[PDB]
């Protein structure tokens, strides 16, 4: 089972189910599309990243990696996402 | 949360599994942190410490928390291994750490100031 | 070994794992789950390259210490006369503050 989360700029990331749970808003945003109007693409697809990060490593776990350009964007995000 | 003194020694290896500069933290007998000398990354070093000690280990620079054989190590009968690594840090502490790493103490809401400005610490996590 | 990958075509971008072992087709059995549309009708592509049906994952470069979960490796995906590869760019981060 898949969902689809879509970026401010159309961008549509197809991600499993359990793996957008992770996220408390985009539960209820569920309850299968989710549209982010604040959320453009070359973030929505860090914080898919993520999900498969934090699903994965929750052996030595490394550092998730975050460019310098996307972490004001980032942090927004993941504040309003709650993860 | 201090240390019991015990006095029966203990053999206790500080491995470093992180890309993080290791600081070690021992709570004496009242409660009070001390710091011991840093751990570079992929570094160990093997210590002299106690049964029913308790240390705690943090990022040295940014004092971020991390994960001592997945929060405190206690050193029990024996060398004891202590594999300190970095944790799950959520999207959001993680880009805190980010931000906070090239900006001194932006166009961001009132309620994220407070977060960045909300350092971790050893003393705020004690109480917790 | 599980490599996780990015299947992008146009404006989409599927995030799954997969078997360093599995076969080119065998993933283009889970795009057809996902997009209903069957592998007959699919290309699949490492940058430029494309992939043969029976080949697998690790044999086209997709291994697990570089398929890694926080920096998925990029499939290109292509729909049926079939259209050429095409992959929208993500968008632009701003200047540095
Ligand atoms: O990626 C972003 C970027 C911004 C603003 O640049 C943003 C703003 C509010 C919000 O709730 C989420 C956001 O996510």
């Amino acid at each position: 089972m898949y969902v689809k989360l879509i970026s401010s700029d159309g961008h549509e990331f197809i991600v499993k189910r359990e793996h957008a749970l992770t996220s408390g808003t985009i539960k209820a945003m569920l309850s299968n599309e989710v549209n982010f109007r604040e959320i453009p693409s070359h973030v929505l697809s860090k914080v898919c990243m993520y999900f498969t990060y934090k699903v994965r490593y929750t052996t030595e776990i490394p550092e998730f990696p975050i460019a310098p350009e996307i972490a004001l964007e980032l942090l927004m995000a993941a504040n309003f996402l709650d993860c | 949360l201090r240390s019991v003194n015990s006095r029966e020694p203990s053999q206790v290896i500080f491995c470093n599994r992180s890309p993080r500069v290791v600081l070690p933290v021992w709570l004496n007998f009242d409660g009070e942190p001390q710091p011991y000398p840093t751990l570079p990354p992929g570094t160990g070093r093997r210590i002299h410490s106690y049964r029913g000690h308790l240390w705690l280990f943090r990022d040295a620079g940014t004092h971020d928390g991390l994960l001592v054989n997945q929060e405190l190590f206690v050193p029990s009968l024996n060398p004891i291994f202590a594999n300190i690594t970095l944790p799950v840090y959520t999207l959001k502490e993680r880009c805190l750490q980010v931000v906070r790493s090239l900006v001194k103490p932006l166009d961001i809401v009132r309620s994220l100031y407070e977060d960045l400005e909300d350092h971790p610490n050893v003393q705020k996590d004690l109480e917790r | 070994m599980d490599v996780f990958l990015m299947i992008r075509r146009h404006k989409t971008t599927i995030f799954t794992d997969a078997k360093e072992s599995s076969t080119v087709f065998e993933l283009k059995r889970i795009v057809e789950g996902i997009l209903k549309r069957p592998p007959d009708e699919q290309r699949l592509y490492k940058d430029d390259q494309l992939l043969d049906d029976g080949k697998t994952l690790g044999e086209c470069g997709f291994t697990s210490q570089t398929a890694r979960p926080q920096a998925p490796a990029t499939v290109g995906l292509a729909f049926r006369t079939f259209e050429a590869l095409c992959i929208e760019p993500f968008s632009s981060p701003p200047e540095l503050p």
